């Protein structure tokens, strides 16, 4: 809608899932947790805002 | 996570396993592990990628791979002695495998080429009025070793338009001979 | 996915030879053996079924 | 004298490091025997220098073709350490690098 | 301008989603899924580069000057430890159309000076 | 040309070159090398054609229009030139490479496939398998054009 | 098996090593020229650190700076793991303290005679 | 938002067209000012007249952005001029 | 299989020179001289004796069908 969603097509799944959907389905509810496995690098904006879009999406 | 910025993922057969600090002397001690036949077989792929700090190992089977000859500074490791060696192969016993064992030959998987640099013959290896690069690390034994088994059987292929070099290679097995010794029984 | 979004990496090429596997006779073989072997345990269970169901050995070889 | 006379045998070639001694030999070994009983009887050596530039080995009727390697990785200093002195009275001989492979 | 980073909760660690305090008038960064509230010290929310002025000097790593296959040079010595050999390589990001530059990174250990020409 | 090539690559390289209308700086670089080898072929085909006595076999074949062109001519005797793929230069099928005997980010005529040879000088192993790969571009089409047009 | 074909058969080859060769194993086309007839404790060496235990590495026929290579243990729970360095003077030399780095069997020209020497424990020092 | 001289020159446009546009797509409801074309900073301002303001904020930007013609013929992304010679 | 009878060019008879031209190649001649030997002088019975492969020398490996 405002921005770019990540989606995640697992198998045996008939529909799209969010990325941060899975990530808390496997036991990390927290974002911070989330983004530490998916970012790296804390000091590099242009990938956190284009993971927010996903984060927004699941709350 | 905190110490996945600077260091380097390492992967091996598509499994990120863990992280390492000094990416580049681990692959020259898996390298030099591979060339030595140590727990390293010859067939595993390790290609270190820079920009994106990730060391892909492969054990897996069906890549296809070429065997190279190793480079040092700028010098070829196959010396004359392995030549001579070689003459004598039915002799001494000293065969391929003992080539590869040397650290003198490596096979190199389509992925590991692309961080490969290699010198077309050892005449490039040689010091030039502009060195074109000066850092090779593996050469072609030949460079004809390219072709197939219908395309080695053309003559001078590289004076020929290349439709003709497929034609033919399509028209060597249609070609009549003796396909095989025993066609009396 | 992000650096490929973000322009800090290239996309994948498909026909890329390190991009891919060259499945042999070995591995090809293994396929079938692995299907044909599951196909072989399932009568197995069901030829043992039928006997225990009813309460006495079976052989195996049969 | 001191010349290298450095040689890697494998592990079914495991010479005695001792000479061969009625007083030091006993039997305990006996396709699945027959490789077996050949660690202690053919396993004393005599590396032949032939023509070629070549080295064998005879430690029987067969003939097992070496080849000297000459390797720049493991340059250990071989010294013969015997208990006597203080500790390992090691003797200046060869310092170990070409390692010669034995096969059949 | 620059970009503005994401900041989490301090109890649940919960990205903090923007709010304006009318009654002080005032912007507040307060988290959808505990109640914590934080007092905004940048004041801006928001930031596109549509132009996508990127310094590619801060995405280059010095660790590139270890690769066989990039091409090295005498002519451009290093500013910062005076080594004369140094690799050199284009741009090759998307989002880049002027990416004939040129890229410069020294060779010396530890040094892992970038530039560009 | 490969001078000329050289001099237009150290201008793209040192931002000395500024794109013409209609076109990234990209495929300006890429229009100015084109035309610089073409011109390097064209005139050296014109050299190869000048060069040929009124008993040249080929120039009988030419002239008389029972078989081959000029271009022939050129690549048999001067250069057989550019190969393309999708009428571009060879693509770095490797990264940011066409062949591993290349450097990294070499848009030189030889890297991208540009056959400075003829058939009978013999082609170089690199330009043999870009040849090679702008045949199988002829042989592909050839292949797949044939259903399209006979539906 | 038997013990009475091995104390036979052990001997054997103790005699043939010394009768007449003069043929190869594959093709007897290659003649003999001569023969080579065969604890220890090896340090290794790290090829770019390049150590000198010895004079010969130094390229030096004897010690400058010692006589006598008085190999002692580095202390009382080392046996293996001594520390041998050239030093015949209780000098702060370059002290290679070689540690433990637990066949590579040697042997030498004992006057042509039958014996072995095979190597204990292949230990490597560097400069501590 | 900020604008660039560049941009600005090669379609011979000026903040007062782009505000004029800006009002004329969204009426009186979405403000605008911008200063005049001298500063060496092409910039103009937005606020909104009266979901929450921010978000509405952005998605009129992600929109204005996309949608906001103005100048030219929707349809045409590039057009070329040039002599035939032919 | 075997040498050819003629020389397909000319008809020059080869057939009775492949066993002197292997006598003379064991001899230390050089193909070329051992050709001139034979007095093979046209190039087309040079091929004929220079790219002949024996190939019976192979099927006669094999046992016959009676004994
Ligand atoms: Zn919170
Ligand atoms: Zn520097
Ligand atoms: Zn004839």
């Amino acid at each position: 809608a405002i921005g770019q969603r990540i989606v995640a097509t697992l198998p045996y799944i008939k529909q799209e899932v969010p990325i941060i959907i899975v990530f808390r389905a496997l036991g990390f509810v927290s974002d911070r947790d989330i983004l530490e496995h998916i970012i790296y690098d804390f000091e590099d904006p242009e990938m956190m805002e284009m993971v927010k879009p996903s984060l927004d999406e699941a709350f | 996570p905190a110490a996945i910025a600077d260091a380097t993922k390492i992967f091996v057969n598509g499994c990120w396993v863990g992280i390492h600090k000094d990416p580049e002397q681990l692959m020259n001690t898996l390298r030099k592990l591979r060339r030595q036949m140590d727990i390293i077989v010859s067939e595993v792929s390790m290609i270190r990628d820079i920009r994106e700090r990730e060391i892909r190992i492969y054990t897996d089977a069906g890549r296809i791979c070429r065997p190279l000859l190793i480079v040092e500074k700028q010098k070829l490791l196959l010396k004359k002695r392995h030549i001579d060696q070689l003459k004598e192969r039915e002799y001494n016993n000293y065969s391929w495998q003992d080539l590869v064992a040397s650290g003198v030959v490596e096979y190199i998987d389509t992925l590991e080429e692309e961080t490969v640099m290699l010198a077309m013959t050892p005449d490039d290896l040689q010091e030039k009025e502009v060195a074109y690069c000066s850092t090779y690390t593996h050469c072609e034994i030949h460079p004809s070793m390219i072709l197939g088994v219908c395309a080695s059987i053309i003559p001078f292929p590289d004076h020929n338009q290349s439709p003709r070099n497929t034609y033919q290679s399509a028209m060597g097995k249609q070609a009549m001979g003796v396909y095989i010794t025993n066609f009396h029984v | 996915l992000l650096l490929a979004a973000l322009g800090r990496r290239e996309l994948d090429d498909r026909d890329h030879y390190g991009n891919k596997r060259l499945d042999l006779a070995g591995p090809l073989l293994a396929f079938l053996f692995r299907g044909m072997f599951k196909n072989l345990l399932k009568e197995v269970r069901i030829y043992a079924q039928k006997f225990i169901d009813r309460g006495k050995d079976f052989n195996l070889e049969l | 004298g001191n010349d290298l006379y450095f040689v890697k045998l494998p592990n079914f070639l495991s010479v005695e490091p001792r000479p061969f001694d009625p007083q030091y030999y006993e039997d305990e070994f006996e396709e699945e025997g027959r490789t077996r009983l050949k660690l202690k009887v053919e396993n004393n050596a005599r590396i032949v220098k032939w023509s070629d530039g070549s080295m064998s080995l005879h430690l029987g009727n067969e003939v097992f073709d070496v080849y000297k390697a000459p390797l720049q990785g493991d340059h250990n200093h071989l010294f013969i350490r015997q208990g006597t002195g203080l500790q390992g009275q090691a003797v200046f001989k060869t310092k170990l690098t070409f390692r010669p492979h034995s096969t059949d | 301008p620059g970009f503005v980073g994401i900041r989490f909760c301090q109890e649940c660690n919960n990205m903090l989603y923007p709010k304006e305090d009318k009654e002080n008038r005032i912007l507040l960064y307060a988290c959808r899924n505990c109640d914590y509230q934080q007092e905004a010290d940048n004041s801006c929310i928001y930031v596109n580069k549509i132009t996508h002025e990127v310094d590619e000097l801060t995405q280059i790593i010095a660790d590139v000057s270890q690769d066989p296959t990039l091409p090295r040079t005498e002519d451009h010595p290093c500013q910062k430890c005076g080594h004369k050999e140094a690799v050199f390589f284009q741009s090759h990001s998307a989002r880049a159309e002027d990416a004939m530059r040129l890229y410069y990174v020294c060779t010396a250990p530890h040094c892992g000076h970038r530039w560009t020409e | 040309a490969k001078q000329d090539v050289i001099e237009v690559i150290e201008k793209a390289h040192n931002n000395e070159l500024e794109p013409t209308p209609g076109n990234t700086l990209r495929q300006t670089f890429e229009n100015q090398v084109n035309r610089i080898l073409n011109d390097a072929r064209d005139k050296t085909g014109s050299s190869a054609q000048k060069s040929l006595s009124e008993y040249n076999n080929f120039k009988s074949m030419v002239v008389s229009g029972a078989k081959g062109s000029k271009i022939n001519i050129s690549q048999v005797i001067a250069v057989v030139g550019q190969q393309n793929v999708e009428g571009k230069r060879i693509p770095f099928g490797f990264k940011h490479r066409t062949l591993p005997h290349f450097i990294k980010d070499d848009y030189g005529p030889e890297s991208r496939g540009f056959v400075e040879n003829s058939y009978l000088a013999g082609l170089t192993p690199t330009e043999f398998f870009f040849h090679a790969m702008g045949g199988r571009e002829g042989l592909i089409d050839t292949a797949v054009k044939t259903a399209e047009t006979g539906y | 098996k038997d013990r009475d074909s091995q104390i036979t058969a052990i001997e054997k080859t103790f005699e043939d090593a010394q009768k007449s060769i003069s043929q190869h194993y594959s093709k007897p086309r290659v003649t003999p020229v001569e023969v080579m007839p065969v604890s220890q404790a090896m340090i290794r060496g790290m090829m770019d650190e390049e150590g000198n235990q010895f004079v010969a590495y130094f390229l030096p026929v004897e010690e400058t700076l010692k006589k006598r290579k008085r190999d002692q243990e580095e202390e009382m729970d080392y046996a293996p793991d001594d520390v041998y360095d050239y030093k015949i003077a209780r000098e702060y030399n370059w002290n290679v303290k070689n540690k433990a780095s637990k066949f590579f069997i040697f042997r030498e020209g004992d006057g042509v005679y039958y014996n072995e020497l095979e190597t204990r424990v292949r230990l490597s020092k560097r400069r501590a | 938002v900020e604008l660039d001289r560049k941009h600005m020159t090669d379609r011979k446009l000026t903040m007062e067209q782009i505000a004029e546009k800006i009002n004329a797509g969204f009426g009186d409801d979405l403000n605008c000012i911008f200063n005049d074309d001298n500063a060496e900073k092409l910039v103009l301002r937005i606020r909104i007249m009266n979901m929450d303001d921010d978000v509405f904020l952005r998605c009129i930007e992600s929109n204005m952005l996309t949608d906001m013609t103005l100048q030219g013929i929707e349809q045409i992304s590039k057009v070329y001029m040039h002599l035939p010679q032919t | 299989m075997i040498i050819p009878v003629r020389c397909f060019t000319c008809g020059k008879i080869v057939g009775n020179k492949w066993e002197a031209y292997l006598g003379l190649l064991q001899a230390e001649y050089t193909e070329g001289d051992a050709l001139d030997a034979l007095g093979l002088k046209r190039y087309c019975c040079r091929r004929m004796l220079l790219a002949h492969v024996d190939l019976i020398e192979k099927l006669l490996n094999y046992a016959p069908l009676e004994k």
